[PDB]
């Protein structure tokens, strides 16, 4: 019964980030004055499916300068991250859910890591401790987050935890400031705009690429349920689609920062921020 | 550095009346009687700034080239800040068959002069980098089209050609078409330079009247 | 060679050859905006905020007191 | 606004000059140092929430709702006039013989070279052509060819959609640029009526 | 056998399908020709809508779209980038300047086509072709992938 | 707020094949 | 310690960079460049004057009717040819509709570098717009050798000024729509703000030219100081900054294309009814009813299109303020109906050679912020 | 007919635009050596006709390979149809065969290739009357009293075009190395990507390999010289070797420090590859099914593959053939050593090296 409901946990997941990122393209069309994909099916409504299919029966370009083995690991390990942070939402009940998601996705690091060192690219290296960086510097900020968020979880005998089902049904109204720099976290986690400088899988080809882009949007969907759980009251389908829609909205609207200057932002303006905003919530909570 | 923005107010004049009399007609006599030596010939012709009027060109020798740009750059009559190219112009009948032309304008006073050093192939042209910066890759381009050396330059090296490129190509004597051509070999797996063969040779049309009189 | 082309029946003059090219308007084109053209105040903001965060601190006091 | 602000500055010597010295306040480009209270919420509402962000994610979800300038190809087309210079081609009189007359023009005028004419004499005396080729890979569709021509022979027609598999199909010789000709010869004399007022 | 027949011209019917409607192919911006294939992927014309997506990389690329003039010291680069795709690949040659050296066929620093250093599928014709002219020459390229097939040839061997 | 996009007949209302009056160009001077 | 520097190769895939770094810091810019050398000044020698005049169309591909204006005015200068007042009013309305394509790739080229995507889908449409006016006076969208000796090379057919009315009443909103994304916005003003700054000594020692120079306080303006055909009694600003700035030359750019505007409004009610061509039938090819009904259009017809005008022996440098800079034409002639050397001066050429002291002391995230803000195209740098 | 073949015709120095008067048809042009043959054919100005059975994708890089109109390509072919072998071979004075096959399939034999189609091409082409050369390409081993099956069938069919076609010239080259060869590439995906790599017996087999451009030069001196039609010429390199030898080059090049081949007897081997022999047929052809895994390879591994002794050979054509060793042939095999081929520290002789060179590399 568990493989079973984790086989139908993934079914919905994967055709969601096809959907997603046909959405992603159509969206930002419409935003630009234009349509999208229309013609690979009726609406365009065939175009993950055929991009899929065409990079299924891509070749694959294993070069014989690198080491094999982590080159194959590194989008496989971005991949089954996803999809385990994915059932550590859906098909558990531990005391420390939160945690163990962000735990998970601590883990995520290391596939842009051996994708950097597997391919042997002069600037594969060189934008892999980059993308790392970026990704290592927001951890921070999301992690004292969490402890803003959990000095007010509690669970009906009193304990205090952070089961998703114990979270409050109403929107946390007294943390907006610490919910914006959530989605900005996000934003810098996913490697979206205004963070997409640094890529990593310039030597990647057909489902080795195909995994790398499943496991990065999977991973944007993770972190939407998360925000919708702890600041929206809640996980739902409107939730999910309307933070997305927004991921893309600012996508569409802003240009990108400068590497040291979203470092500068995150090692001085958001770790402080929710650091500061900690300590003012436990004085509260007292 | 000079044309900076001072009048708010829209301007609807160019230049003063003494100043561009004196640019327009006097510059000539001007140049020629304080520096004799830098001047060995004088042309005063169609005008670079405008259609209307008249501007001078100067021939000097190449051992007083600096000098006299030094003093074209910095007097306080002609103030020639901007050096806007260096070039070469073939002449291979004539015993220097070279024509290295320096051409300049002066934004205090709306001017513009001209410059020429008339050298052989193998006659060294001072460089004029400490002069002006943009000399540097105007005298790389001739020296890359025209094979004209400009002695204490920097980094003298070919920056348009082709990398195993020998020839100036911009010369009288070179071909048109040039003398090797390119194609990939599947056989040695690279890009490869073999002699020029061509499927249509260029047809060259000889239309010139035996009645014309303008031909020099 | 031109009256060939231009002229009409009966012209009397070689000034009388008509013109017909693109020309403005009678009076001109009318004028149009060259220019660039063009929030609320801070304190209104930083109220508003003031003003969901409270209800949102006091939301959470009252579920702290029925945990 | 254009405005700038000590901070704000995209490098480092000018970030190391403002923040050890005053002189950017001389600047009438910069932002003034908030005097009041209210001055100060103003520019906290500035750096802090934003607000210079959603100004342009107002106007992008503006263009969201707003009308789309695609055209479906190949069910809509585009706009074009009747000076558009497309595919070469080869014209007749109403009767049916040619109008060109081996007068090598055309040939002298281009500039790339990509007209190759021979001519004798026809059998009833008439001065034609035997040869009549066109590089298409090496014309430039400059349209010199149609203004040389003193007898409207050959035309640059009203086609752009002639792409093919293979380069050998893409050097004309006479008899495909008659064959054109023959296909687009009513458009070609509508374009020709308009385009002789003016030529 | 007629049913696995039948089922393996399904599979082209399908991959075929597939590699048509997802064509990503790769710029070479060298010229001229490069500024009317920005205006085709403009909002006019919109060259994502038929699938396909412009990348930066040549692992990831299924085409070529050399769009503008080929130098002697450009051959070897582009040589090495197609050399650096997967298969199965395609090029798609655009302008004069690729096609046949175009204006540039007399000189001594030019090309004389992209064909005398990588093969081409489909040649675009025009000096710049118009970005509509681009659309028609892609919409041909995608025809000749509709006639391939490749899981019948491999189940007759 | 000038909009992008106008509607029918409000540009291009005539197609340059179907110019409404005949064009009279003048190619030389009367004098 | 004896830090040596670290080297990086930027991009064969047409501009080439051989970068050195101290860590994050740049100490050395080199471009490499002639990967787009075609040989054009060759090339020119061995045509005819009509026959050289749409290689200037593939020198700055992006401001087409600009680079051909440099080569007619030096050979009009030699020729001693005489423009009529329509074909002046004509090449000045159309050189503003140049200026305001490039304008518009070029912001939006540099802001899609920076990151901005949607400027760029925004402005095309406005530049498809501008290709339908190339297209309905010449037939070509983009290389349209409209420009010729003497005047222009066809007159403009009927309906077209007051299309051009209804873009220009328009455009000043598009205008705007462009810098609510960009002009008050955080993140581009700390990509713009004070990277590559040039002071006026070092714009004037280093050849600049064009909205770089008017950036750094000097108020310089061909289309003012020199002008040519109807520029003179044009009516517009000259936009002024003082930083030096990549956001300062964005003002800039922006407002030429404000005046650019203002410029087209004008010609657009003072266009006045004529010729359009010289009348000197040496140089200027007879009309094709006359040379279909007169001996001696005929002959003139035969013989301008196959040996060409015959420039009398002489030299000249031309330049026009381009929408990139100062473009100018270096024609030398010995008397013949070809070029004896055509020199041709780009500002782009200019304008890289500073990539090596305006980039000392920036990152690796500016060397394409200070590309885009130069404003190159490499046709007209490699000639 | 004698040397009127190369000299008749032949307009232009010897280039990419000039004419060498050859109209060519080669049966297999898409395969490892019919590219090679069909790119020396074309660069010297002659007309190359390819038929194809496979997809145009994987024929693209043939038309590449010479100037507009000489490249002539015909999909779809059928071998078992005469009607496309008369319409591939209609204006041809050259007919050159490298069709050939190394695993049986359900659709295709041994003798339908080797002996069947190389019979009614002989015949086909000797119906013309226009073709003046008729060059066909069998093995070194080819043998009719040979265990491996396919050079039986080689070896008949090589009977089979001398008797229909006399003039025809049979080649019979050793193993062809080359960057897209069935020799060292199967070497290597046998050393590495397999937990054992058996070797036959004790490998002290003989070969004679040769490279694939010498080959291709061979195919061009057999065109100019007339006495060599009607004659067989064994094609192999300067050097002759074991397979142990083989394999010891192949683990010294690759830089594995582990021996992971095993010498096994003949019986063992064939055991091994008999499950995958009887099911061989009633299936369609499987990918990166290996040519050694069959029995055959094992009929050959027990005999010796060299040229016979008073044979005519590469000297005989005026061609000194290649090492196969050492130098251009074994650099591609370099390229897939442990970590990547490489340059090495680079500083011993930098030392006089001038200025901007060493900071370009950073030594
Ligand atoms: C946070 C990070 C992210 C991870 C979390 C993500 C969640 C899990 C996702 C799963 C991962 C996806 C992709 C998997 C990779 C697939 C394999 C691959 O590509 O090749 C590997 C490949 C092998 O290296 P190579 O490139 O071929 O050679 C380069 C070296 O220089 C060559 O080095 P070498 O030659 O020196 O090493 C040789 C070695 C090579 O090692 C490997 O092959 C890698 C080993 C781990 C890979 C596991 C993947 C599957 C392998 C089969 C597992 C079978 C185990 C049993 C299962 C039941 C089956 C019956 O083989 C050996 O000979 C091993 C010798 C054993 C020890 C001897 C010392 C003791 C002697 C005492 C007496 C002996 C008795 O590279 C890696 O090892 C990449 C590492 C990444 C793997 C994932 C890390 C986490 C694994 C899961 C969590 C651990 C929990 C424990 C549970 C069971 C253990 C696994
Ligand atoms: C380490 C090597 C793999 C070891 C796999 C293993 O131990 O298999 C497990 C786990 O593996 C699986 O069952 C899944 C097999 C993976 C492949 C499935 C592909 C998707 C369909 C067997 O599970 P069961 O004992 O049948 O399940 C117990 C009951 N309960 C459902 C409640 C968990
Ligand atoms: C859906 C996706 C939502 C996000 C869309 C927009 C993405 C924007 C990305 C770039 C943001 C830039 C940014 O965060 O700038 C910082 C300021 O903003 C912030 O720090 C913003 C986050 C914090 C919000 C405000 C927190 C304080 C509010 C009041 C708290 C006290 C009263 C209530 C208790 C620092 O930029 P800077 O210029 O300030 O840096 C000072 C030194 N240069
Ligand atoms: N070392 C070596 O490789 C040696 C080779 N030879 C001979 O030289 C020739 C060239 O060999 P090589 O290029 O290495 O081998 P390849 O497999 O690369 O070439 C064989 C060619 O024949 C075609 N072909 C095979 N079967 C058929 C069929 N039933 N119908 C139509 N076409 C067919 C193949 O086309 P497709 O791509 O469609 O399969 C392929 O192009 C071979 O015939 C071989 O017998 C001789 C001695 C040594
Ligand atoms: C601008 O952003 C974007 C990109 O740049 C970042 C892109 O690269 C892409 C293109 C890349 C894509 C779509 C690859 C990632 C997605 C995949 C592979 C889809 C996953 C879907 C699955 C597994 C379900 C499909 C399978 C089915 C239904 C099974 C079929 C089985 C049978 C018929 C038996 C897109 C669309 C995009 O927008
Ligand atoms: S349009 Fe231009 S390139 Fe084409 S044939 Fe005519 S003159 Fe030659
Ligand atoms: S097409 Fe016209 S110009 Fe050309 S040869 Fe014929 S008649 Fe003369
Ligand atoms: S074909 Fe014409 S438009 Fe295209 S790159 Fe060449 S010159 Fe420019």
């Amino acid at each position: 019964m568990i493989v079973a409901s984790i086989l139908i946990l993934i079914v919905p997941v994967l055709l969601s980030v096809a959907m997603f990122t046909l959405a992603e393209r159509t969206v930002m069309a419409s935003m630009q004055r234009r349509f999208g994909p229309q013609v690979s099916g009726i609406s365009g409504l065939l175009q993950p499916f055929w991009d899929g299919l065409k990079l299924g029966v891509k070749e694959p370009v294993l070069p014989d300068s690198s080491s094999a083995g982590a080159f194959a690991a590194s989008p496989m390990i971005s991949f089954v991250l996803s999809q385990v942070a994915w059932v550590g939402i859906c098909i558990s009940d531990a005391s420390f859910q939160g945690l163990v998601i962000m735990a998970i996705s601590s883990l995520a690091v290391y596939g842009v890591m051996l994708a950097g060192w597997a391919s042997n690219s002069k600037y594969a290296f060189l934008g892999c401790l980059r993308s790392v960086a970026l990704m290592v510097s927001y951890e921070l900020s999301l992690g004292a987050a969490l402890l803003s968020i959990g000095l007010f979880v509690t669970d009906g005998t009193g304990m205090k935890c952070l089961n998703f089902a114990e979270m409050p049904t109403t929107p946390q109204y007294a943390m907006l400031p610490l919910c914006l720099i959530f989605l900005v976290c996000i934003l810098a986690e996913t490697k979206r705009d205004p963070f997409d400088l640094p890529g990593y899988n310039v030597e990647y080809s057909s489902l080795g690429f195909a995994l790398f882009f499943i496991a990065e949007y999977a991973n944007m969907a993770v972190m939407s349920a998360i925000a919708s759980i702890y600041f929206l009251g809640g996980f739902s389908a409107l939730k999910i689609t309307a933070l997305f829609f927004a991921f893309v909205w600012t996508r569409g609207t802003l240009p990108r920062y400068r590497y040291d200057q979203f470092m500068r932002l995150g090692w001085k303006a958001f770790l402080p921020l929710t650091l500061a905003f900690f300590a003012l919530h436990a004085s509260v909570a007292i | 550095g000079y044309a900076y923005a001072r009048k708010t107010t829209d301007k609807d004049y160019i230049a003063s009346e003494h100043m561009q009399a004196f640019g327009n007609t006097q510059l000539t006599d001007y140049i020629i009687k304080t520096v004799p030596k830098f001047v060995k010939m004088a042309v005063t012709g169609p005008a670079q700034s405008s259609v209307l009027y008249q501007e001078p060109t100067i021939y000097t020798t190449p051992e007083s080239l600096v000098p006299l740009m030094v003093f074209l750059r910095d007097h306080t009559n002609t103030q020639f800040k901007c050096l806007l190219d260096v070039t070469a112009v073939d002449f291979p009948e004539r015993a220097a068959r070279f024509e290295v032309v320096y051409h300049l304008l002066s934004p205090r006073w709306n001017n513009r002069i001209r410059v020429k050093v008339c050298v052989d192939e193998v006659t060294a042209v001072p460089t004029l980098c400490k002069v002006f910066n943009t000399a540097n890759w105007f005298e790389r381009e001739t020296w890359d089209m025209f094979g004209v050396f400009f002695s204490g330059h920097p980094d003298l090296r070919r920056i348009l050609t082709d990398y195993g490129f020998t020839g100036h190509p911009l010369r009288k004597d070179f071909p048109m078409t040039g003398y090797q051509e390119v194609r990939y070999d599947y056989g040695k797996k690279r890009v490869v330079s073999e002699p020029l063969e061509l499927t249509q040779e260029f047809r060259y049309f000889d239309f010139n009247s035996p009645w014309e009189t303008l031909n020099r | 060679t031109e009256v060939l082309k231009r002229g009409f029946p009966g012209m009397k003059s070689v000034k009388d050859m008509p013109i017909v090219q693109d020309a403005p308007p009678p009076g001109g084109f009318p004028t149009i905006r060259i220019e660039r053209r063009l929030g609320p105040t801070g304190v209104a903001i930083f109220a508003g905020l003031a003003a969901i965060m409270g209800y949102g601190f006091y939301k959470l006091h009252e579920q702290r007191q029925e945990k | 606004g254009t405005e700038r602000r000590p901070g704000e500055s995209g490098a480092w010597k000018q970030i190391e000059r403002q923040r050890y010295a005053s002189d950017w306040e001389n600047d009438p480009t910069f932002k003034r140092t908030p005097k009041n209270l209210a001055e100060v919420l103003d520019d906290s509402a500035s750096m802090l929430l934003l607000t210079d962000v959603w100004r342009g994610m107002a106007y992008t979800l503006g263009a969201f709702f707003d009308k789309k300038v695609t055209i479906m190809y190949p069910f809509e087309k585009g706009q074009l006039s009747p000076r558009f210079r497309g595919e070469h081609a080869l014209r007749r009189y109403p009767t049916g013989e040619e109008r060109c007359i081996a007068c090598k023009l055309c040939e002298a005028i281009c500039p790339a070279q990509a007209i190759t004419i021979e001519a004798e004499e026809r059998e009833d005396g008439s001065r034609r052509t035997t040869r009549y080729d066109i590089d298409m890979t090496k014309c430039i569709y400059c349209g010199f060819c149609q203004e040389a021509c003193p007898v409207d022979a050959i035309v640059e027609g009203p086609n752009f959609e002639f792409s093919t598999e293979t380069r050998e199909e893409l050097l004309y010789d006479k008899q495909k640029l008659l064959e054109n000709g023959d296909k687009w010869e009513t458009e070609i004399a509508t374009n020709l009526r308009t385009e002789s007022l003016y030529r | 056998a007629k049913g696995l027949e039948f089922v393996v011209s399904k599979v082209d019917n399908v991959v075929n399908w597939a590699r048509a409607g997802s064509i990503w192919p790769m710029t070479f911006g060298l010229a001229c020709c490069a500024v009317e294939m920005m205006h085709a992927g403009a909002s006019r014309y919109d060259l994502d809508r038929y699938g396909i997506i412009f990348r930066p990389s040549p692992r990831q690329s299924d085409a070529m779209i050399v769009a503008g003039t080929l130098t002697n010291k450009m051959a070897p680069a582009l040589r090495k980038v197609y050399d650096q795709m997967p298969e199965p690949k395609w090029v798609v040659s655009m302008g004069s300047c690729a096609n046949g050296g175009g204006y540039y066929h007399y000189s001594y620093a030019v090309v004389r086509g992209c064909d005398r250093v990588v093969p081409v599928d489909v040649y675009v014709p025009g000096c710049p072709p118009t970005a509509e002219g681009l659309l028609y020459g892609l919409l041909q390229l995608q025809k000749k992938i509709y006639r391939s097939k490749t899981t019948q040839i491999w189940y007759k061997k | 707020f000038e909009h992008y996009l106008p509607m029918g007949l409000e540009y291009r209302k005539f197609s340059p094949g179907t110019q409404p009056v005949k064009a009279v160009v003048p190619h030389d001077s009367p004098k | 310690a004896k830090v040596n520097n670290f080297t990086l190769n930027f991009g064969p895939q047409v501009l080439r960079l051989v970068l050195e770094m101290q860590g994050e810091i740049i100490m050395r810019a080199d471009p490499h460049i002639g990967l787009l050398h075609r040989g054009t000044e060759k090339l020119l020698e061995y045509k005819t004057y009509l026959q050289g005049l749409p290689y200037f169309d593939r020198l700055d591909y992006v401001s087409m009717m600009c680079m051909e204006h440099s080569y007619v005015l030096a050979i009009e200068q030699l020729l001693n040819v005489s423009v009529p007042l329509r074909g002046q009013y004509i090449r000045v309305l159309f050189s503003e509709i140049t200026r305001v394509l490039n304008h518009l790739l070029a912001i939006t080229c540099h802001s899609m570098d920076v990151g901005a995507l949607t400027p760029f889908l925004w402005a095309f449409e406005e530049r498809e717009k501008l290709f339908e006016f190339y297209e309905r006076v010449s037939g070509a969208r983009m290389h349209a050798a409209y420009f010729r000796v003497g005047g222009v090379s066809q007159d403009l057919p009927i309906g077209l000024l007051r299309d051009v009315y209804d873009w220009a009443r328009q455009f000043a909103s598009r205008l705007d729509e462009m810098e609510e994304l960009l002009t008050g916005n955080r993140i581009w003003k700390e990509r713009t703000v004070d990277v590559g700054t040039i002071t006026a000594q070092m714009a004037w020692d280093w050849g600049c030219s064009g909205p770089i120079l008017r950036a750094s306080g000097i108020d310089w303006d061909l289309r003012k100081t020199q002008p040519y055909d109807a520029y003179g009694k044009m009516q517009f600003n000259v936009p002024i900054a003082g930083h030096g700035d990549c956001y300062d030359r964005y003002l800039v750019r922006l407002q030429e294309m404000r005046e650019s505007l203002r410029i087209i409004y004008q010609c657009l009610n003072e266009m006045p009814d004529g010729l359009y061509k010289s009348p000197d039938g040496k140089v200027c090819p007879p009309s094709r009813s006359t040379m279909k009904q007169s001996m001696e259009a005929l002959i003139h017809h035969f013989k301008l299109y196959t040996e060409g005008f015959h420039v009398p022996a002489g030299e000249t440098y031309r330049a026009v303020e381009a929408p990139k800079g100062e473009f100018g034409v270096y024609l030398v002639s010995r008397g013949g109906n070809r070029p004896y050397r055509c020199k041709i001066r780009s500002p782009g050429y200019a304008h890289l050679q500073m990539t090596d002291v305006i980039s000392r002391g920036a990152m690796l995230a500016d060397v394409v912020t200070i590309i885009g803000t130069l404003d190159v195209v490499f046709g007209e740098i490699d000639r | 007919y004698s040397s009127t073949l190369m000299t008749a015709d032949k307009l232009g120095p010897g280039g990419r635009s000039s004419v060498s008067g050859i109209t060519a048809t080669v049966f297999g042009a898409n395969g490892f050596l019919g590219s090679y043959i069909v790119n020396e054919l074309a660069k010297r100005g002659s007309q190359v006709v390819c038929p194809f059975r496979s997809t145009e994708n994987e024929a693209m890089h043939l038309k590449q390979m010479g100037d507009l109109g000489q490249i002539v390509l015909l999909p779809e072919l059928d071998i078992r149809n005469d009607d496309d072998i008369k319409r591939a071979i209609s204006r041809s004075n050259v007919i050159i065969n490298c069709v050939g096959m190394r695993l049986q399939t359900k659709n295709w034999s041994f003798e339908d290739v080797h002996v069947d189609f190389p019979k009614r091409l002989a015949k086909l082409a000797a119906e013309t009357g226009q073709v003046q050369r008729l060059i066909h390409f069998s093995d070194m081993g080819a043998d009719e009293n040979h265990k491996s099956l396919r050079m039986r069938t080689k070896a008949v069919g090589d009977k089979e075009v001398l008797d229909a076609f006399p003039d025809a010239t049979i080649v019979r080259p050793g193993d062809i190395v080359g960057i897209e060869d069935h020799f060292y590439n199967y070497l290597i995906y046998q050393l590495t990507l397999t937990v054992f790599a058996p070797v036959v017996e004790s490998g002290s087999n003989k070969i004679q390999p040769t490279y694939v451009l010498d080959v291709a030069d061979a195919v061009a001196a057999l065109l100019r010289k007339p006495d060599t039609a009607g004659k067989t010429l064994y094609l192999g390199g300067p050097e002759v070797l074991t397979m142990r030898e083989v394999y010891d080059l192949l683990l010294k090049t690759l830089r594995i420090y582990r021996d992971d081949t095993v010498h096994l007897p003949a019986w063992a081997v064939k055991a091994m590859y008999k499950p995958f022999d009887s099911v061989r047929r009633m299936l369609p052809g499987l990918p990166m099914t290996s040519p050694l895994a069959t029995e055959d390879y094992v009929e050959e591994m027990l005999r010796d593959k060299v040229v016979p002794a008073g044979a005519l050979g590469y000297a005989d054509l005026g061609i000194v053939p290649q090492k196969v060793t050492d130098g251009l042939a074994i650099e591609p095999v370099r390229h897939a050593r442990v970590g990547g081929y490489r340059w090495g520290d680079m500083s011993a002789v930098a030392k006089d090296i001038p200025e901007s060179v060493r900071k370009y590399y950073n030594i």
